RNA sequence: UUAAUUGCGAUAACGAACGAGACCUUAACCUACUAAAUAGGGUUGCUGGCACUUGCCGGUUGACUCUUCUUAGAGGGACUAU
């Protein structure tokens, strides 16, 4: 069923490092803010006319070094950027400039997150700290209980929980083998989940906002319940799996593996499709595997960062 | 010096142009124009990394000595 | 004339020793575990050190390699080492039950007093002019 | 193999010490941080001239603002990285 393939349309070439992470928003759908190893963000504006599936529009200089995770903001006309220099960065996505400096964090930033709302910046750090900031560029709350370094941190979208309750839920991962999960107004702790057998890499909830998807070193990954505390499922990715994300319209999990990238069909707790480009001159042992996955606001394309300072987008073309 | 001045406004024109189109302009305009540049002399967007030599004792030159006599 | 005298070799191969699975492909990364997992003095012998730790790291996803050892490693030769065919390779499973000798072991055997199902073959004395 | 008794190694040699390297000063790169009437810049004053269109080249220790260059501190950066 759903005999759905997907393929390379375009190659977002103009980054000169890894395109470590990308980010996309619902509201706009044809803008994409992608941070590499190059110190830089690239704001890419897509084209559906031929081969090349987008157009840089702007660079954000103004980080010293690596930069690692990238959020774009709900409207769609604010990014903020986490970088490895300790410092986060809120740029314009018209003006190019930056309007806040977020400082406080002793360790390089590994990745930030931005509130449902336009109101806090969830930043994760190597300081074995998470911190919570302001749009004005203030830190209100430090969060502490992971012992190591916290990699990744992403929002659960809040989905039909009640009607309303003003209470930002998340979850943090990293280094210390656990994943938390936090709630905010106060900003104070909430369940755990203990599954990893080495370090995780990586966490996503999925976007109802009631799956989290985590995985790590050994290619296990493990789905969650954050609303039942409860695992979903396990697979096994038998190679490095470097980033994942699930998808808004197929029920699927992209994992960036060490060799390929796997969609896994989640109803059917079976992968369908695998994902390998074509490159020249190697030696088979260090083709350029994916670092950053992100899919579009409907479902119909697929963005991956890869480590040869390339991004590619595969368009789903269903071939009946 | 003089020629030093000359590279040197060379350099800052060139780098000026570029930085601008980057900040206010556009992305392929600022890459057009770094395709323009790079694909000659180099050193109109980078500086050259060539400094002088300090000079050492038992020679007049930074890196020369003085004579030998033998007898 | 880069060359990596003995202190950063063998500070790297302590590293992979004891710490394999936290190291990775990476050279910034492993740059971060050499300033938290270890107290290098200056700087340019840090960027050393995790770079040819980053050169053992990639020696060894190439495949295994002479001096260094680490737990994965040895666990993974201790369990080949532990291979044991389930089928027999002796007692004459193979040749139907029937073992091939010649006329001289056949006489040690009946001197020992043991019966010893053999088969008897001369070995054609004229000897291969190699 | 290295500039190197520098390493890979083979081994009645095993572990080590000095030297080399490491290390400091200096020269680069920092539109990332801290800042500056004993360094510079912008806007605007108060003026000079030429143009006459709102602009050009100037002067003022008059104000507001900034740190790109000039400085110097903490740091980053290169480890033969891919
Ligand atoms: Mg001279
Ligand atoms: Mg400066």
């Amino acid at each position: 069923s759903s005999n759905i393939m997907l393929v390379l349309r375009g190659t977002l070439e103009g980054h000169n490092g890894w395109v470590t992470s990308l980010s996309t928003s619902a509201a706009q759908p044809n803008l994409l803010v992608s941070g590499s190893r190059d110190k830089t963000l690239i704001s890419w504006r897509l084209t559906e006319n031929e081969q090349q599936f987008g157009v840089p529009v702007r660079s954000y200089k103004g980080h010293s070094h690596i930069v690692q995770d990238v959020v774009v903001s709900a409207d769609g006309n604010y990014a903020v950027s986490a970088s490895w220099d300790k410092t986060l960065r809120l740029w314009n996505l018209a003006t190019g400039n930056s309007e806040a400096r977020f400082v406080g964090h002793t360790g390089d930033v590994l990745s930030v997150a931005i509130d449902a709302n336009s109101s806090k910046i969830i930043s994760a750090s190597r300081d074995k700290t998470i911190r919570v900031w302001n749009t004005v560029g203030d830190c209100a709350y430090v969060l502490l209980g992971h012992t190591d370094w916290v990699t990744k941190v992403r929002v659960a979208p809040k989905n039909l929980e009640d009607v309303d309750d003003g209470r930002i839920t998340f979850v943090s991962a990293g280094m210390d083998k656990i994943v938390r999960s936090w709630s905010l107004n106060s900003y104070r702790i909430e369940a755990d989940f203990i599954g990893h057998n080495n370090y995780i890499n990586v966490v996503q909830p999925s976007p109802d906002g009631s799956l989290a998807a985590s995985a790590g070193k050994d290619g296990q990954i493990y789905v969650w319940n954050l609303k039942h505390k409860s695992a979903f499922m396990n697979f096994d990715a038998k190679d490095e799996v470097f980033a994942l994300a699930f998808s808004p319209s197929r029920f699927w999990l992209t994992a960036a593996t060490a060799s390929g990238i796997k969609i896994y069909d989640l109803e059917n707790e079976v992968l369908i499709d695998e994902l390998k480009p074509e490159f020249a001159g190697y030696t088979k042992a260090q083709d350029p595997h994916a670092v950053s996955l992100a899919w579009s606001a409907d479902g119909q394309t697929l963005f991956a960062g890869y480590t040869d300072n390339v991004i590619r987008v595969w368009q789903v073309m269903t071939a009946n | 010096g003089h020629v030093s001045q000359v590279y040197a406004i060379r350099q800052a024109i060139a780098k000026g142009l570029v930085a601008y189109h980057q900040k206010f302009v556009d992305e392929q305009s600022k890459n057009e124009l770094k395709k323009a540049f790079t694909s000659y002399d180099r050193t109109l967007l980078i500086a050259d990394s060539r400094r002088p030599e300090p000079k050492k004792f038992g020679g007049r030159g930074a890196r020369s000595r003085f004579q030998k006599s033998y007898r | 004339g880069r060359v990596r005298t003995k202190t950063v070799k063998r500070a790297s191969k302590a590293l992979i020793e004891k710490y394999y699975p936290k190291l990775t492909m990476d050279f910034q990364t492993n740059k971060r575990l050499c300033d938290e997992i270890a107290t290098i003095q200056s700087k340019r012998l840090r960027n050393k050190i995790a770079g040819y730790t980053t050169h053992l790291m990639k020696r060894i996803q190439k495949g295994p390699v002479r001096g260094i050892s680490f737990k994965l490693q040895e666990e993974e030769r201790e369990r080949k080492d532990q291979y044991v065919p389930d089928v027999s390779a002796l007692d004459l499973s193979h040749s139907n039950d029937v073992l091939n000798v010649d006329t001289q072991t056949a006489e040690l055997v009946n001197s020992l007093g043991l019966k010893l199902p053999l088969s008897v073959s001369s070995v054609s004395a004229v000897r291969d002019r190699r």
